[PDB]
Parts: structure tokens; C-alpha cells; sequence
């Protein structure tokens, strides 16, 4: 659903 | 070293007042001046970075103002939590430097100190020392001066003063003064006086005892 | 930037895009040879018109005599129709450093949490007399899209205070931190007004073209 | 959230070397700088120095010749060191964060709680407790807690009974030993008829003295 921006 | 001068050491106010603090730099800082709040438990918070920019959590009654050398911080609608010490600091040149701080106390009706003297106790005299204790309780405002006289001639060495933070109940202050002495010299003299000069009277409050009686 | 503050150091991923020996707008360095900037930033198609300046605090480079790097623009790669995005290739590659550094890019498709604290940097319009030339920064917060349209999946909403990026700041980066890593999440493109308070800016969502960017980097080779 | 805590010893001796550690969380020392600030007992804040996001070091001017700052990015810690310690280095030491590269100012926007650091060569010493007795409606008594080390000392009256009319004053030091005093104000009907005694505890010497306040026999 909500995907993270930091790797 | 860039010298941030903060001339007012304390500043008394009441709830809802507009209160201002200021710094003056020894040279142009170009708006590189920050303000912090140190609460009585020692907690420090950032209030304002650059001259006027407000930090993310800071309630909106704070603001900044200055340029060149003269900068200042004000609180409209003073609230209880705002009673703290306020510090400024310059970022122009390394090394960063602070100002002496301004402690914001709570205003109150003037109060005359309760002055109370005590001779050196028996225990201590057998031990080899002599100490006279002069208490001064529940006065306002904090400014107060204490002089010791040993047979009318003033002593300053070995005097030892201490001051309570502002009382959380009756908003007064309080101070101890302890003249400390050798037994040998204590018993060479008779009268022992502490004098308290204070806004609340033009004539100093004197509390005395003679070693005879 | 209007109503920003000057940076204390020179930001390492910041590039001053120079059009005909004048700074026209901004740009963020993402690879040793690749700069990401906005479409509105290239009036001409002749490559000899442009240079790229790195490792500078001052837009004329006055302070940063030991750290500036001027690189020629080898090629323009144009983003998809509607992106307003331009990947700039450099002739010789940037020499990485403390004063010159890359900025990481976000995972493809990511939605950045609302209220995230972000930042815009640029040497653009200050609104004030005597712009000292020093790089500037403004602090923004991610917001909901409905707070802006009064939106496409290629745009994000961020606002402050009444401050923001303005003319001269375009093609510069929106920079946010999550999980202790700063990425470039939007790119500054001309919005309705400049630094109008209570009117958040629209940025083109880097995360929506992030996969596109790697398709280019893997394809357009450098000498 | 952004957090910082300071954690070194709290008592060191002159000519030694202080070693403090700042343990950060919520941010990465690579994009943010850390500042040391100290505060002598009773004075205002003093900037000690800083380690920048790029490992550049700037020091307070009076301290620079015996100061040092370092960091481990993997261990999320910034290390303070102060050589050739003076008594006057006694102060609370905080650590703080920059705006780093995201915010690009040098203001300290997050603050540690502090850690107390005391410098002296005193030997642990218990207090001598003397009673202060008068020598008209109210009467004020109190007791003097002389020459002890180190802090602290907890003072009560009638084991917590007498609470209201107390004033217990901050420790001040006379040369290298602390002196303290307390005062208590009871109705003259309370004293001497009833008992007033001050209770004094000095944990660092496992001392716990009571002492009753009695009128003087002239």
C-alpha cells in the first residue's frame, strides 16, 4: 500500500 | 572573540505581559543570532534561529527582531511556563559565543526580609571552629546585601552566601550568610552583627548578639 | 528563495545551471556525470550555451575558490511528455568530494508521509535588495494533494511563514529525509505564485519518474 | 524522534583527562553536526566546540589546546576529550545537534539533558551537623551542614513531618568542601515543648545523622 522512500 | 553582551541579568514580570530581552554584539553579526530557553530543571530548548525564524514546536507568542549588532526576543501574552532563563548566541564567526542570560522571575508585592542570627553551637566550639549563621527569609525582590561586623569593624573573608531559587508558593526569595571563623579569634571578640540592606527600608535590618550574654 | 535563510555551508549536490554566463536556475547532482533539472530551464538547444557549476556556496563562486568545478553540458535528455524533467549529461565527469557530492533518489512509486519536514535550495529571487549571492534554503512540510488543487500522480504538495522557491530556483531539488537518508523527492518547477503564504507549492514528483531516470543512466553512456 | 544522551563519569580529578560520549538516535551523524556546551554551577552557557557533518572540528578558544572531538558513525556516538583538567572545568556538559544539511543552520535545535561533571581532589568526607538555636510569636531554627564532599546531601526535619516552613539552601563550597544550611520556622508553642530535629543523609559516606535543636544554657 504505502511504499517507503528510503532504501 | 565576538562578545554578546546581555545587560539585564534578571527581569520581573507577571502573566500576560509583553516582555523583551536583547543582546548587543561587539560587531555586525548579519542576523546570525539564536535564542534559547533554559528551564529551572536545566532543560534547554531552541526558540529562534536566524534573527526572527521560529522553531517547529515553539508556541506562537515568541518572535525575533534585530540586525547588525542589536537583536532582541519578545514574548507577548506571557504564560506560566515561560518563566525561565533566556540566552542568545551568535553564528557569524567561529567560535560561537553566548550571552550571560536573562532570568525571567515572577513579579510580587515588596517584602521585608525576616532576619535571624545564630551563635556558634556548642558542638562546633569543642571541635575547634566558629561559625555564625544569619538567615534572611521570605523577602522580595531578590536584590539584597549582607554585611558582617565584628565589634563594629567589617569582615569579608570567610563569608559564605547562598540564595534560594524563587519560592514556588509565595514567590519570595531567601538567603543564608555564614561568617566562618577560627575559635581562637572568635573568642577574642564580643559583638557579632549581620546587617541587611534592602529596598523595603532605608535603614538596614540589624541582628546582633554579644558573646557574653 | 523568498523568506529563506542563507545556508551555513555549501550544499554538495547543488548545481548552478549557467545559461550564457548567467545563472538561470538550479539543478541537483545525482551521478558523477548526471544532473537532474526542470524542462523550463533550457531556452536554447545549443549545448555550448551552458555550463554547470558545482561545489559553490556563492552563485558567482566568490567564496569557494578552492572548490568550484565548471563542467560543460554534453547532452540533454528530455523527460516524458508532461514530466517537465530534464536529465543533463556532462562532458567530463564531476570529481566527488566534500564540496561536491551526489544526492540519492527515492524508491519508485513511494508515497512520502504527510508533515515530513523538507527543504528547497536555490540562488534565485530573494525579494530583497543586496542578494549576497549565497545559496538559500526554505523549510517545507509535505502535505495532502487536496491542499494544493483549489492532482496528477506526478506531482507532490509541500508548504511552510509564506516562503518558498521562486524564479531562479527552478530545476532545483526538493530534499526530504526518511529513515536517516536524504533523497531528492521533488524538483522545483514554476508554480502559480511565489512564496504566497497558505498556498503550498507544486513539485514534480521525482519518485514517479525515478525508474525513468535509471533507464536513461543505464542507456546514455559517458565517454 | 531525535534523541541525544551524555554519558561519562561524574567525578574526575585535576590534571586528568575527561572522556564524555554523546549517543545520538533518530538521525545520522553524516548529515548533521554535534555541539558541546558546558555550564559552570550558577553561570550561563558556554560553547565548547563542534564536530561538523563533514568531520570538521571547531573549538572554544580558551579550551582549544586541551580539547578534542571525534566520532564513530557506526556506533552513533560523538566523543569529547578535555586534557589537563582544572577544577574550573567543573560544569554540566550537554551535547546538541545542528540543522545539518537538511536545515543548513548552525543553531542547536535538539538538546541533550546534560550530565554533571565535577573536578576536585577532595577525599570523600562526611558532614559535621551543628544545630542553630536562638541565643517573638514565631521562632526560626535550623542546622548547618559543614565541610562535606561530594554532593549530594538530603535534609529533612522531623523525618518529613516539618515540611512547610523549611528553607534549605543550595550547597556552596568553601575551598574544596561543600557547606550547606537549612532553616525551619515553627510556632513558638511548638518549640521547645515539642521536638524539632533535622535529619541529614550523606550517601557517599553512608552517613545518616539526626540532631535535636535545644535551647542554649547561658
Amino acid at each position: 500500500p504505502v511504499i517507503s522512500c528510503a532504501k | 572573540d565576538i562578545q554578546m553582551t546581555q545587560t539585564t541579568s534578571s527581569l520581573s514580570a507577571s502573566l500576560g505581559d509583553r516582555v523583551t530581552f536583547s543582546c548587543r554584539a561587539s560587531q555586525d553579526i548579519s542576523n546570525y543570532l539564536n535564542w534559547y530557553q533554559q528551564k529551572p530543571d536545566g532543560t534547554v530548548k531552541l526558540l529562534i534561529f536566524y534573527t526572527s525564524r521560529l522553531h517547529s514546536g515553539v508556541p506562537s507568542r515568541f518572535s525575533g527582531s534585530g540586525s547588525g549588532t542589536d537583536y532582541s526576543l519578545t514574548i507577548a501574552n506571557l504564560e506560566q511556563e515561560d518563566f525561565a532563563t533566556y540566552f542568545c548566541q551568535q553564528d557569524s564567526k567561529h567560535p560561537f559565543t553566548f550571552g550571560s542570560g536573562t532570568k525571567l522571575e515572577i513579579k510580587r508585592a515588596d517584602a521585608a526580609p525576616t532576619v535571624s542570627i545564630f551563635p556558634p553551637s556548642s558542638e562546633q566550639l569543642t571541635s575547634g571552629g566558629a561559625s555564625v549563621v544569619c538567615f534572611l527569609n521570605n523577602f522580595y525582590p531578590k536584590d539584597i546585601n549582607v554585611k558582617w561586623k565584628i565589634d563594629g569593624s567589617e569582615r569579608q573573608n570567610g563569608v559564605l552566601n547562598s540564595w534560594t531559587d524563587q519560592d514556588s508558593k509565595d514567590s519570595t526569595y531567601s538567603m543564608s550568610s555564614t561568617l566562618t571563623l577560627t575559635k581562637d579569634e572568635y573568642e577574642r571578640h564580643n559583638s557579632y552583627t549581620c546587617e541587611a540592606t534592602h529596598k523595603t527600608s532605608t535603614s538596614p535590618i540589624v541582628k546582633s548578639f554579644n558573646r557574653n550574654e | 528563495v523568498v523568506n529563506g535563510i542563507p545556508t551555513r555551508t555549501n550544499i554538495g549536490w547543488m548545481v548552478s545551471l549557467r545559461y550564457r554566463n548567467k545563472h538561470i536556475c538550479g539543478g541537483s547532482l545525482i551521478k558523477e556525470s548526471w544532473v537532474l533539472t526542470a524542462r523550463q530551464c533550457f531556452p536554447s538547444r545549443d549545448l555550448k550555451d551552458y555550463e554547470a557549476w558545482l561545489g559553490i556556496h556563492d552563485v558567482h563562486g566568490r567564496g569557494d575558490e578552492k572548490s568550484k568545478q565548471v563542467l560543460q553540458v554534453s547532452q540533454l535528455v528530455y523527460g516524458p511528455e508532461g514530466s517537465d524533467l530534464v536529465l543533463m549529461k556532462l562532458a567530463r565527469p564531476a570529481v566527488l568530494d566534500d564540496f561536491v557530492s551526489t544526492i540519492d533518489l527515492p524508491n519508485y512509486g513511494c508515497t512520502i508521509p504527510e508533515k515530513t519536514s523538507c527543504s528547497v535550495y536555490g540562488w534565485g529571487y530573494t525579494g530583497l535588495i543586496n542578494y549576497d549571492g549565497l545559496l538559500r534554503v526554505a523549510h517545507l512540510y509535505i502535505m495532502g494533494n487536496e491542499k494544493c488543487s483549489q492532482l496528477q500522480e506526478s506531482e507532490i504538495c509541500a508548504g511552510a511563514i509564506g516562503s518558498g522557491p521562486c524564479e531562479g530556483d527552478y530545476g532545483g531539488p526538493l530534499v526530504c529525509e526518511q529513515h536517516k537518508m536524504r533523497m531528492v523527492l521533488g524538483v522545483i518547477v514554476p508554480g502559480r505564485g511565489c512564496a504566497i503564504p497558505n498556498r503550498p507549492g507544486i513539485f514534480v514528483r521525482v519518485a514517479y519518474y525515478a525508474k525513468w531516470i535509471h533507464k536513461i543512466i543505464l542507456t546514455y553512456k559517458v565517454p | 524522534q531525535v534523541q541525544l544522551k551524555e554519558s561519562g563519569p561524574d567525578l574526575v580529578q585535576p590534571s586528568q583527562t575527561l572522556s564524555l560520549t554523546c549517543t545520538v538516535s533518530g538521525f545520522s551523524l553524516t548529515g548533521y553536526g554535534v555541539h558541546w556546551v558546558r555550564q559552570p554551577p550558577g553561570k550561563g552557557l558556554e560553547w565548547v566546540g563542534t564536530l561538523g557533518w563533514n568531520d570538521k572540528k571547531y573549538y572554544n578558544s580558551a579550551l582549544k589546546s586541551r580539547l578534542s572531538i571525534s566520532r564513530d558513525t557506526s556506533k552513533n556516538q560523538v566523543f569529547l576529550k578535555l586534557s589537563s583538567l582544572e577544577t574550573e572545568d567543573t560544569a554540566m556538559y550537554y551535547c546538541t545537534r545542528d540543522g545539518g544539511l537538511l536545515f543548513a543552520y548552525y543553531a542547536m535545535d535538539y538538546w541533550g539533558q546534560g550530565t554533571s561533571v565535577t573536578v576536585s581532589s577532595a577525599k570523600t568526607t562526611p558532614p559535621s551537623v551543628y544545630p542553630l538555636a536562638p541565643g517573638n510569636s514565631m521562632v526560626t531554627l535550623g542546622c548547618l551542614v559543614k565541610g562535606y564532599f561530594p554532593e549530594p546531601v538530603t535534609v529533612t526535619w522531623n523525618s518529613g513531618s516539618l515540611s512547610s516552613g523549611v528553607h534549605t539552601f543550595p550547597a556552596v563550597l568553601q575551598s574544596d568542601l561543600y557547606t550547606l544550611s537549612s532553616s525551619v520556622t515553627v510556632p513558638s508553642s511548638t518549640w521547645p515543648s515539642e521536638t524539632v530535629t533535622c535529619n541529614v543523609a550523606h550517601p557517599a559516606s553512608s552517613t545518616k545523622v539526626d540532631k535535636k535543636i535545644v535551647p542554649r544554657d547561658c
